[PDB]
């Protein structure tokens, strides 16, 4: 989201941006860790809904 | 000669099938562990 | 009488009201976010009465920037959307606000998005075939005019391309009204649909409602109700034949699951909300055709992780007249549409409705394909060579049949540049009867791939060398 | 300012401190079990701040005999292990206590075991090769300096001899030191390793840190960090190359999972701790090259259900730079080290890193060995004579190549009087290039057994 | 000095008592439901002391109509059932009430159903064969007189039919007393068994105790204890051999699991109660023969979803001297009784007890069947013609052996119309010795299906066009 905001600032100013997320699997794992540490009931593969 | 070629092909196909079935079985094993933990933790949370 | 925010947990807000002023369930409350970039007016929908004059509500917009204790005002009524002929040709969001022309429809009659389904006495089964021109659908899963059609499938199997194909085939030459509900899908897909409908001159007949992915779960679970409200107005007030397209209803179910998790409800199997079937039943039962009033509804249903056993599609299955299941296995072979002929079904594929010849040909095709599926296990290891002569003949027939069920679709021209084809139902029945009999076994397999009727088969076979 | 035990639930202990004296997270607290039979000093590690001046800690020792209300003393710092050259040649536990000499090192400099990895700007941006001097490793599976090497092998395959050889080579060739981290170490095996290293005379160059199987999960979790801290001191303060051995890293992951379960955390997929990736990253990122010095790690990895997609091995392999598989099949042939040249692999066997000639020679060797493995079945059942002439030529060449991958190791000198050999990388490359061309196919097979470079090959050829 | 209902939730009831009047654990308490339609007297078994003078109890009857704050009376003792020779020839429920003659047995001696098992020093291994006349059971899973026998299987594999068969074969000519415990099974089956025993004249020697699957969980938990209490009285007081039949013992565990979560216990693996093994151990260790006092117990153990790894059957396995495991695969192959010869076991199947000949023949049969099981997949894919000649011979022998292990049972006539048969042990051993040597290889396999001894084999082979 930080990278996306940095890119969006340019994009909304008429610039062209290329953003690479290397990688979103680890972001999903981190978000699952945060959700579980908040005791949110998990779903498929222990991920939050 | 044709039998040798066909049996080599069949052995290769059986190896590929074994690999795919092992991958699917491991996915199922992990999913079963995850679902069992989900049910156990849901019960524990309900009794919390 | 105005309430105050007490708890904020994501898109779920707890609001305390003075005694004797607690809003009714589903009422629309309004709060204010004043922080500069995120300043807006939150619309909350009362979901639960928590006791002690506290209500739990689902925010239709992100709650970023909301502060505890801010004033909350009760509108006295649930969310309402504009209805009438004026909604046609315009794009709306879940709240009824026009997007292509802000402020439009504010003077229209406004209908609450929550209402009961038609009374059981008014329901009448629909058995009229809706010819499409697609060989696979027409032969094996005939659609029902005024019935409910669903397209199931995993990620990237052709649900949206098939929805576009059916919009092209059915909505273009349609004398009634059309309503499209984008539910938790790509925003750029909504833009593309808007532009394409404008180009085809179909927009003037169509009302578009969008609750796309980048929305809070409340909006994603209420946009379908808003679009259904417009469709219900067209059905019940104007006596119009109505076409309802929803992409994707699984996103409505998924948003419901997220909301339920936020509301603190105990999860059901696979983490889904306990009220999955109840919510789906309410929504789907509202999507129906009553006596003398026709709604032809077509819903794309996403299947998570290609798991057709998942509770969401499993519960969706029961609400449909025609079910077209798209299979990743079929998709991998290049067959388009990637329909699973054995898994798909239709309620009107019986001799009493489609006739004896159509039914017999369809049953023979299904039998051949099922036998091929059964033989797949042996074929994977040893190939077709160890099979009996009957089985070898059946396997060749089945491969040709499965290739011939594919078709060059009108909506596929964008991806291949090949214009699509329409096949009359009679020609489809005749061609598949000939194929099951064995009159094309000499032609090469590829001659049956991505073509229309028998003329196209003859041309392609001649091009490949075989004579026909 | 001292706390008191409020709740005891197995290795989980709740401690209440005065209002303004709550310890920091991961602080080490001390409590006393005074019962005569089980008398001891418990070290608790502050895991959570529960609020109202309560903290939740994991006991490093069994809590049997602990009483509610006993005084708990805050040490003011997390678990700290002794550092310096004095830790070499001695056996420690996860808490820094010396097992072979209680009280030893209590006066050394003590470093907290929780440390951040090197600053992003201080990391070496270019991968480097760790020239071990072993032909098989250098040619086929080169080790990354400051990298991570997985080790696979059952019993009786030479794994201990391989570890001793690596200790010897880091101490002698690189002038470095070694830290062994026995995670979930079997006490019998820990004692055996201690005695073996003492006999081989490499104990003086090694620091052993044992978190034993019969200890609560906390020590098994923290022993790896303890050993890593000793290695980090050797790298950063002494400016030495360090070789860190972890055995078994999966047991570190499983101890983390057990601790997470004990603290009431909701398990993630397949029951592992939610922070599995975070813990593995925190451990592994500290093993790198920085400021010209490096810690290279060789870690034994256990794969549950032989399922490489399992979260534990999947997370572990996100950090591994090389894999060395030890096979009983190679060992039975007498080829030492018993590294399976086809199962083993390295991520830097790439022309952009090792050079084009190295990659070409390695690929040729791998191709010859793979074809030999394919023809093995025909040889075994139909007989060698059944093969064509080209097949026989390739079988001879592959046999010579596979016997040449054997080497006379330094650790093997304790078994056979002959000392070890160190083959420079260029010599290995040119020798295997010549061998693949068939320029030594006429020599006897035994001439390629347990030797160094080409000079040793010629010397043994004249001896036959 | 009486309690009052405080909380009601399904079959679990919380009751508050005055100081010093808290009933002991397992005490039976009485409460009144006064609603006319559902008027009754609830019996509640104290399950937990919750503190603050509260006790959690399991209702033995449905709690519909129960009101908070109604008086609860403590009887001062556990549930007790009548004991004596008078219980023979009568049907009772879990509470000791006589169903076929209400009021009967109220003056008999009453024994509490909660009891400690026999002391370890009083236990004595049993190694005496109990011949049944069933080929598969007599050969591969020999039963033990005075030992513990179980019939494992999934739903509808023949557990109840085999239980009735063993009642026909063992109980009909039994000198001592029989006790049947219907535990959470079909009421229709209970009535059928009652009528069948009455017609066979075995009822006069049998005590029937029924708690059916329609009963609340408490009754299904305690009916096994009641029947076992009657059997224990017969064993210890009257000092006569006792036949004990339980069908289905798994229902005890299932009811325990049903009430576990409502009792506040955190669930164990696979949704079972944490105390599964301990409760099952208590109940099973009560079911045993002591030194000089014989109880031959036969139990039907339901295997959930055919999963023999399920914790319930897995824990039950340790409590049996002999286990006959019924397989769904064998059932679907049409082989009856559907005994899995490779999975079943008996502790007395060793040369010392059954003799060298019996043991050798059984081991040879098991070896042949194991090899056939190994070769089944190869036969399915590549066909039998690709097997070695010796393997072809073994496959033919194994098919004949597996067919011959099937048998027409006395209790199976109602399903096939064929009268049952009995085979002496010597004839069974001789026939399977001949089969394992290939002496009947020339006969068609169909000649070996659902017959008795070698005379039946010869007659059927002659009827099929072959000579034995
Ligand atoms: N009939 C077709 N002919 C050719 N290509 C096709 C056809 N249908 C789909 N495709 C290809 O497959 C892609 C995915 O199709 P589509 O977007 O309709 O799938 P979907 O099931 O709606 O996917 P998602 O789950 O991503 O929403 C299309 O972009 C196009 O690349
Ligand atoms: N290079 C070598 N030269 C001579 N003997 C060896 C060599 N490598 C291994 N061995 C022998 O093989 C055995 C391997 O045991 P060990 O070193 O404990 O490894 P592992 O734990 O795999 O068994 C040792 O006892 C050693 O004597
Ligand atoms: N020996 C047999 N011969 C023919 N049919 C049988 C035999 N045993 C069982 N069956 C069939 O299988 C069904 C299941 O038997 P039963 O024991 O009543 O169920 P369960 O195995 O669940 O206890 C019976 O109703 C009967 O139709
Ligand atoms: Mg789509
Ligand atoms: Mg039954």
């Amino acid at each position: 989201y930080t990278g996306s905001a940095i890119g969006q600032h340019w994009m909304y100013n008429g610039k062209h941006v290329l953003i690479v997320f290397d990688d979103l699997s680890k972001q999903a794992d981190a978000y699952r860790a945060i959700s579980l540490l908040l005791r949110r009931p998990p779903g498929r593969e222990a991920f939050p809904g | 000669a044709s039998r040798r070629r066909a049996m080599k092909s069949a052995t290769d196909n059986a190896d590929d099938l074994i690999k795919a079935l092992t991958l699917a079985a491991n996915r199922e094993r992990q999913a079963q562990i995850t679902q069992e933990i989900s049910e156990i933790v849901g019960g524990a949370n309900a009794l919390a | 009488t105005a309430g105050r925010v007490v708890r904020i947990t994501g898109p779920v807000v707890d609001v305390e009201f003075p005694r004797g002023s607690v809003p009714e369930l589903f009422n629309a409350l309004h709060a204010e976010i004043t922080f500069g970039a995120l300043a807006k007016t939150l619309t909350l929908e009362v979901a639960q009465h928590l006791g002690d004059s506290l209500v739990r509500c689902i925010s239709m917009q992100p709650t970023d920037g909301l502060v505890r204790g801010v004033e909350v005002t009760d509108t006295g009524a649930s969310i309402s959307v504009p209805v009438g002929d004026g909604v046609k040709g315009h794009v709306f969001n879940a709240l009824g606000d026009c997007l292509d022309d802000p402020g439009y429809g504010k003077d229209f009659e406004h209908w609450s998005i929550h209402r009961k389904p038609p009374a059981f006495s008014d329901l009448e089964p629909r058995t009229e075939m809706l010819e499409t021109g697609l060989k696979v659908v027409d032969l094996l899963t005939p659609y029902v005019r005024g019935g409910k059609i669903a397209l199931f499938g995993g990620a990237g199997v052709g649900k949206t391309v098939l929805i576009q194909e059916m919009i092209n085939r059915i909505a273009r030459n349609f004398g009634g009204t059309s309503v499209f509900a984008g539910v938790g899908e790509r925003t750029r897909e909504g833009n593309d649909l808007w532009v394409e409908l404008a180009d085809a001159n179909v927009l003037k007949d169509t009302a578009l409602v969008f609750g796309q992915m980048d929305e809070p779960p409340g909006t994603r679970m209420r946009v379908a109700l808003s679009a259904l409200t417009m469709a219900e107005f067209f059905r019940d007030e104007q006596g119009q034949d109505v076409l309802l397209f929803i992409d994707n209803i699984f996103r409505f179910t998924q948003a419901g699951s997220e909301v339920s998790t936020l509301l603190g409800r105990m999860p059901s199997a696979v983490g889904y909300q306990p009220t999955l079937a109840d919510e789906m039943g309410e929504l789907q039962e509202r999507i129906t055709s009553t006596r003398g009033r026709s709604i032809t509804s077509m819903q794309a249903v996403y299947v998570p992780a290609d798991d057709y056993t998942d509770p969401a599609p499993a519960t969706t299955f029961a609400h449909l007249d025609a079910t077209t299941e798209l299979s990743r296995a079929v998709f991998s072979k290049g067959i388009f549409p990637a329909v699973d002929p054995l898994a798909s079904s239709s309620t009107i594929l019986d001799p009493a409705i489609v006739g004896d010849e159509h039914y017999r040909v369809a049953q023979e095709v299904i039998r051949i394909l099922q036998r091929y599926k059964d033989l797949q296990d042996i074929i994977a290891i040893l190939g077709i060579d160890e099979l009996s002569e009957e089985d070898k003949q059946l396997v060749n027939r089945a491969r040709r049949i499965e290739r011939f069920l594919s078709q060059n679709m009108m909506a596929a021209e964008q991806f291949t540049g090949q214009p699509g084809s329409t096949v009359p139902l009679k020609e489809t029945i005749e061609a598949f009867d000939k194929l099951t009999k064995g009159e094309f076994d000499h032609l090469p397999e590829q001659a049956f791939f991505l073509i229309g009727g028998l003329d196209d088969l003859a041309k392609k076979a001649e091009s490949l060398g075989a004579k026909l």
